[PDB]
RNA sequence: UGUCAGAAAAGUUACCAUAGGGAUAACUGGCUUGUGGCGGCCAAGCGUUCAUAGCGACGUCGCUUUUUGAUCCUUCGAUGU
RNA sequence: CAAAUAAUAACGGAGGUGUCCCAAGGCCAGCUCAGUGCGGACAGAAACCACACAUAGAGCAAAAGGGCAAAUGCUGACUUG
RNA sequence: CGAAUGAUUAGAGGCCUUAGGGUCGAAACGAUCUUAACCUAUUCUCAAACUUUAAAUGGGUAAGAACCUUAACUUUCUUGAUAUGAAGAUCAAGGUUAUGAUAUAAAUGUCCCAGUGGGCCACUUUUGGUAAGCAGAACUGGCGCUGUGGGAUGAACCAAACGUAAUGUUACGUGCCCAAAUUAACAACUCAUGCAGAUACCAUGAAAGGCGUUGGUUGCUUAAAACAGCAGGACGGUGAUCAUGGAAGUCGAAAUCCGCUAAGGAGUGUGUAACAACUCACCUGCCGAAGCAACUAGCCCUUAAAAUGGAUGGCGCUUAAG
RNA sequence: GCCAACGACCAUACCACGCUGAAUACAUCGGUUCUCGUCCGAUCACCGAAAUUAAGCAGCGUCGCGGGCGGUUAGUACUUAGAUGGGGGACCGCUUGGGAACACCGCGUGUUGUUGGCCU
């Protein structure tokens, strides 16, 4: 009967990776964080100041604040069963940029590049994503060394 | 040591493996705030050598520092100083050369002239009104030992004489004693104009006159006498204040394919034929057993 | 009090070791794992024969101790004194505890009736898996029939069921007998006691001519 | 007599009924616990917008009277 | 999967389910068919469906208004098979029922329609 | 091995810049325990060297010699460069320059020890007492400050780095000693 | 203010009382069997000689709750121990 | 334990707390630790001096865990955030 | 686990100068090195409080007017020497709202509204405990709170949730109880002398066997005449020795070498005190066709012992009604 | 082809050796009056010029170690979901998807940014 307290169970959460110990690379402090930016939390065990508490590791929020060393990130925690949006002041070394939306934003960049040159053709602009449709009718040619090439089900004996 | 701490071996970065960077200071020199979002900070980098003084202005960007102004000591022959390129005196020129090199291209030489009245006092430029102040640098010394009177502090007073706003204290200027401070501009003024290099070569024709052919050689070749240095450096402090034009050269265009020497390394077909005859002629040599 | 493994037959739990965290673990009275001519070379004993578990049992230390002696005493009686190497490949680092209830004098009431349960380590056992060997005897091919009966006599002292496999290997090395014979027929099998050394192309080259200076000379 | 404490049984049936409830999406989220020197006369970066188009596209040529600030902003 | 069987309908199975069993959704209510005006009054201004064979077309050949052609319908409240089932809790490929029957959804719709 | 070397020889790779001079000489007096005995032992080296020496403290406790943590047992100093060649050869003819064989480290330094400290041109002077000393001669070529600078450091390599058998080679020539195979 | 969201607090009752409790012991009944014993395999060996006439080590697989624990399910408006 | 987010029980298992600290806090600078090898009179298994290797195998009031090498370790400088 | 930390098993190659002393030698270095240390290439087996690696099922976020690119304004706080930053406030320009499927109507307040705050069962994962119809947890589904169909019976299992009716169609079943097959449907398996066997959960039964029968895998002999049987020898070159219960063809047994041909065993034996013979090999027969073992897993048997009389639910079934 | 200062990623860059090296450089190097610091001008600080096969980033070489990427292990191990499946149990088969790891073999052995120069 514990969780309680504050870095418990984080023997593997705030560990370092293997041979990624030591000095922090310098671009970690050279990243720019503007208000309203999507941001993951993966805490740094080698920076003992401004670590998020363990519920928020692995999560994802939006930057609501910038101060001199940290960003306020607003993160969702399910406190059962309901979702509060938690405001967590977290230092910059524990904070990353989300890649999730900058491969949505390279489609807004193409839902206006492809609708641009569609002023000549007209249609279909085809600006929606399609799931993996079932395949087609297609003519598999053999030739290729005609078949059989015939498996039979056999591997036991030892 | 044998295959198994090599597996667990984590190198240091690349430059701390090679002595170049602190990274405990590089972390703290290149610190910008996060609510100062992408503003550069432009530190002042004077690195010494044996026969060069590289002064630079670089700002912290991710894919490398970007160098915005670079004045060396191997160009001060163009301004009237032929030898003694790594002086305490010859740094204040490259200090002052890199400040006037950057305020003309930033247009900030009409305002922020500087200190041509070179005295050795503490000099902190008050901001010219109708707007904020001047270009700020911060001094980046590396791991030069910052004891009082080093030549690395001989480019901070050179650059602050051009007019740049680099934050100060005179504690490490040559001629400010340690009990107390005891400001004394005159030993700083002596060192600025190269007096105590002149005084040593005015004290060496009294003790050991043969040692001119030793230390302070090539003053004998180029004819620089000891009473000239207080006016060699003085007339250089306006010939530098009149032509800071970056020394840009145009070979046009001889950098790539020069001309003959690509230095290929043993394409793996050769290495597998290198150990074709290395293996075949060994057992033929072992057929000279029988 | 050495109660047998007769009623142990749901075994559940992650292996508690004899480590720096339950210190008080005893010296084992079951120590030796291998016997016979254990100084024989690779070339002496071509035949390997295993006793292989086709269940998921929990073989006891006293079961494994008993089964080695019955495999020993038949082989030193029939196929020669030192024509075998028995390797008992199940080293039992397990802790089975016991809640002992010191209930002498019938009156004390203090220690444990059902509250509370710290244990005391008495057992030591080996998990086997399907297809996983239990002991391998290495001997010649003249005594192939004498080998299997000593493993048969060891079967009836283990729980579960077990299958006696003549392996097609050449000894305890992980080679086919043909692939052992081909690879030893040029240079590449540089022998040791139990095992050979393998097929070296690396590194760097100094131990290639040392082979070639000892294939010709 | 000491019966049965602690279970998360029924606790997600019972928490999925009135459902598991995202907060709600606002156009105006609060500025509180935010950097106060970022806010305190950016209150007056709003209050300096006395006009925004009439007197303001006058300014595009009022500073192009001095040809803008095209060079010296480059430090 | 274990609560469901599916497969790939014929044209005849598309028709017989909409002819015999096809009901339709009219302002949240369930309205049988009985004429083409129940299909046309809700899918001809927006989509181009007025007949029954319209609704059989853009369901069978999966057309661009399939989303509307199949949410217009109510779920087909089928009968029970004649001869009944096979096991109901094994896969079709085990010994029979749930999952993809794949062409044998037709034979089972003859029993249910 | 037999990797191709190709050995381009524009000059025979001799050693003008590879001097194998004396770096420094280490002079220790490991007195047993503290008190005023080190003070009268420390002043024998300002007589010998001129530099005032340093008071090395004992690291561990032993209870067998009587030393503890920080009990100031020894006195040492170091002499570097052409002033060692006073105190080297002045204490080497005491050892009658012919010296033992090991006595010669694999690291290239070598050293010896003499008792009877008044054979260094020192008058006997019973106000201080006689002492036994510890002479260690570290030895090196130019470029050995490559690992000593704080900025842009490095390591010396194989050649240069001088063996035992080139300190002996330096000793059969300078002072003309014999190596005394014992 | 450690009973740590924080009364100011020693026993005994076989002379006993009350409200309840099978949310809770004492015995029966149930499940359980570590403990005892009764079986079957393998055979080191004992038995002058002979492995099983009679035995039978180290192992091994079961049966047996009744002693005996463990348990708290039924009964405390009472199942006579 | 705990079943790869967090949560999670038993009189489950292994321990720790009720303190210590004018430095063991703050910060700059210099420095490299465990051990190992070849050496140097008394001096040995260890005393000290000195060279070479040392991925932290040391040390950090820390119970365990994480973390840390021109440091958060060792030494000095001023210091009281 | 031929990576660290912890274990742990065996050898192999060696630095050596650690020897535990050796060995041929007073110690020897004049040689074998003897072994054990130490080093190096391997090796067996492993970890609730180890881990380079690393799933499945999971956790979070995103998937557009609340948007995307502009233009130039505001700012003291805001930063910059920039009233280009960074936030904000405006005008400009932008085909087809930017996966799928759904919409039981969703949103939001108030009575902080009543009851509740003993739970219990199950798959899977789990801890304690020898075990438990025991103790404690995670997950989802259930009983509580719920009838009805099936499991004879039954809180929970399988199916299915329920207005009042008519008709038709459905997992468990179809010898009789009892609705529906003693199936104009089959192929096999099995004989059980005191519970043959008979539907999940589930109402127990093992290890190990069977020249009981059924199928199967491996190896020999074979159409050179085997297999079986009626028909021959089996003594000995010799109590070599081992040996006196005693080994003369034989307990044990270091040891191990010999008859003859068509063809005979220093030979296993209760103990034939020690001897004899004898006969399961060899091989000439007749026979003249398949024989031999070893192994495997179906059913049945065996292993298999309780107390009122008794339970596949009952009857009863045996080319089944298992 | 390179050289330097400042870097980013932080072993494809490391480690062990071996062998080259034009030119700018970078060094080692010389000295202690000055500023500065040591027990010591070795280190640090400062003045600044008399010889090169050590640093240095390399040019590299290595059937190199490590590290890196691919292949193969392997549709293997495990695992989602299912059954009135099996078995006395332990556990195992199949259905429905998902899908590793060591090793093993092969491959390559820093990539580049800004600013100043050199041209074999």
């Amino acid at each position: 009967t514990n969780s309680k307290g504050y870095r418990r169970g984080t023997r593997d959460m705030f560990s370092r990776p293997f041979r990624k110990h030591g000095v922090i690379p310098l671009s970690t402090y050279m990243r720019v964080f503007k208000i309203g930016d999507i941001v993951d939390i993966k805490g740094h065990g080698a920076v003992q100041k401004g670590l998020p508490y363990k519920a928020y590791h692995g999560k994802t929020g939006r930057i609501f604040n910038v101060t001199q060393h940290a960003v306020g990130v607003i993160v969702n925690k399910r406190v059962r069963g309901k979702i509060l949006a938690k405001r967590v002041n977290v230092r910059i070394e524990h904070i990353h940029h989300s890649k999730c939306r900058e491969d949505f934003l390279r489609r807004v960049k193409e839902n206006e590049r492809l609708l641009k040159e569609a002023k000549e053709k007209g249609q279909w602009v085809s600006l929606k994503r399609q799931p993996e449709q079932p395949k087609k009718a297609h003519f598999v040619k053999k030739l290729e060394e005609p078949i059989a090439l015939a498996p039979i089900p056999y591997e036991f004996i030892a | 040591k044998n295959k198994q701490y090599f597996k667990r071996y984590q190198v240091k970065f690349r430059r701390r493996r090679e002595g170049k960077t602190d990274y405990y200071a590089r972390k703290r020199l290149t610190f910008q705030d996060k609510n100062k979002y992408n503003t550069p900070k432009y530190r002042l980098i004077v690195r010494l050598s044996n026969k060069d003084i590289t002064v630079q202005i670089a700002y912290a960007r991710i894919e490398g520092d970007r160098v915005v102004c670079a004045a060396y000591s191997h160009e001060l022959p163009k301004y009237g100083i032929q030898v003694g390129l790594t002086n305490y005196a010859a740094a204040y020129c490259t200090g002052l050369l890199v400040a006037r090199r950057v305020l003309n291209k930033l247009g900030l030489d009409s305002l922020y002239a500087g200190c041509t009245e070179v005295t050795g006092e503490e000099f902190n430029v008050e901001p010219v009104d109708d707007g904020p102040g001047a270009f700020r640098c911060f001094l980046d010394v590396g791991l030069a030992r910052t004891t009082t009177g080093a030549r690395v502090f001989g480019a901070m007073k050179g650059a602050v004489d051009g007019g740049l706003n680099i934050p100060h204290s005179v504690k490490r200027f040559p001629g400010y004693s340690a009990e107390t401070k005891s400001f004394n501009a005159d030993v700083h003024r002596a060192h600025i104009f190269g007096q105590h290099v002149a005084d040593y070569m005015r004290s060496l024709e009294e003790e050991d006159e043969e040692s001119f052919k030793r230390q302070f050689s090539r003053y004998i070749k180029l004819g620089i006498r000891a009473d000239d240095l207080e006016d060699i450096y003085k007339k250089a402090h306006q010939a530098i204040r009149n032509d800071p034009t970056h020394k840009v050269t145009a070979k046009k265009s001889s950098a790539v394919t020069k001309k003959r020497w690509n230095a290929k390394k043993l394409t793996n077909e050769q290495r597998k034929t290198k150990i074709a005859a290395h293996k075949a002629a060994y057992v033929a040599k072992l057929q000279s057993e029988t | 009090g050495r109660r047998p493994a007769r009623c142990y037959r749901y075994c559940k739990n992650k292996p508690y070791p004899k480590s720096r965290f339950c210190r008080g673990v005893p010296d084992p009275k079951i120590r030796i794992f291998d016997l016979g001519r254990k100084k024989a070379t690779v070339e002496d004993f071509p035949l390997c024969v295993h006793l292989v578990s086709d269940e998921y049992e929990q073989l006891s230390s006293e079961a494994l101790e008993a089964g080695r002696i019955c495999c020993n005493k038949y082989l030193v009686k029939y196929c020669g004194k030192d024509q075998f190497h028995i390797r008992m490949r199940l080293h039992p680092f397990h802790v089975i505890r016991i809640n002992k209830m010191l209930s002498c004098a019938g009156a004390d009431r203090l220690q444990t009736g059902m509250r509370g349960a710290f244990g005391k380590p008495q057992g030591t056992v080996a998990r086997v898996r399907i297809g996983q060997p239990i002991m391998s005897v290495r001997s010649s091919d003249r005594y192939k029939a004498q080998v299997i009966e000593a493993l048969r006599r060891a079967k009836f002292k283990f729980p579960g069921r077990q299958k006696i496999y003549v392996s097609k290997k050449w000894g305890f090395t992980k080679y086919e007998r043909e692939r052992y014979e081909e690879l030893r027929d040029d240079n590449r099998l540089e022998p040791d006691g139990c095992n050979v050394k393998y097929r070296p192309e690396h590194g760097p080259i100094a131990a290639w001519e040392k082979a070639q200076r000892d294939v010709y000379a | 007599a000491k019966s049965k404490n602690h279970t998360n049984h029924n606790q997600n049936k019972k928490a999925h009924r009135n459902g598991i409830k995202r907060p709600l999406r606002k156009r105006h989220e609060s500025t509180l616990g935010m950097d106060v020197k970022f806010l305190i006369n950016q209150r007056y970066a709003r209050k300096g917008n006395l006009s925004r188009e009439e007197s303001v596209k006058r300014y595009n040529e009022r500073i192009a009277s001095q040809k803008g600030k095209p060079k010296p902003v480059t430090l | 999967e274990p609560y469901i069987t599916w497969g790939y309908p014929n044209l005849k199975s598309v028709r017989e389910l909409i002819y015999k069993r096809g009901f339709v959704k009219h302002n949240r209510q369930r309205v049988p068919i009985t004429d083409n005006f129940v299909i046309e009054r809700k899918l001809r201004q927006a989509h181009q469906i007025q007949c029954v064979e319209d609704l059989v077309h853009e369901i069978f050949t999966v057309g661009p208004n399939f989303k509307y052609a199949s949410n217009f319908l109510w779920p087909f409240k089928l009968n029970t098979p004649t001869g009944g089932w096979r096991k109901k809790a094994n896969h079709y490929v085990n010994g029979g029922d749930f999952g993809n029957r794949e062409d044998q959804i037709n034979r089972l719709l003859r029993k249910m329609v | 091995m037999a990797a191709v070397t190709k050995k381009i020889k524009r000059d025979p790779a001799k050693n003008p810049m590879r001097d194998l001079h004396i770096r420094k000489l280490c002079l220790n007096i490991c007195v047993g325990e503290s008190g005023d005995r080190l003070t009268r032992a420390a002043k024998v080296l300002e007589q010998l060297t001129g530099q005032q020496p340093v008071f090395s403290k004992a690291r561990y406790t032993v209870r067998s010699f009587g030393i503890r943590r920080n009990e100031k047992i020894a006195v040492h100093c170091t002499v570097r460069g052409a002033k060692a060649e006073e105190i080297l050869e002045r204490g080497l003819k005491v050892r009658e320059y012919e010296l033992r064989r090991e006595n010669f480290s694999s690291t290239g330094n070598f050293g010896f020890g003499i008792q009877e400290h008044i054979d260094l041109g020192i008058k006997y002077d019973p106000s201080i007492g006689i002492y036994g000393l510890d002479f260690y001669v570290v030895l090196g070529r130019p470029g050995y400050n490559v690992n000593h600078r704080k900025r842009k450091s490095g390591t010396v390599g194989f050649q240069h780095r001088l063996t035992k058998e080139d300190a002996m080679k330096w000793f059969q020539q300078k002072y003309d000693g014999i190596i005394l195979n014992t």
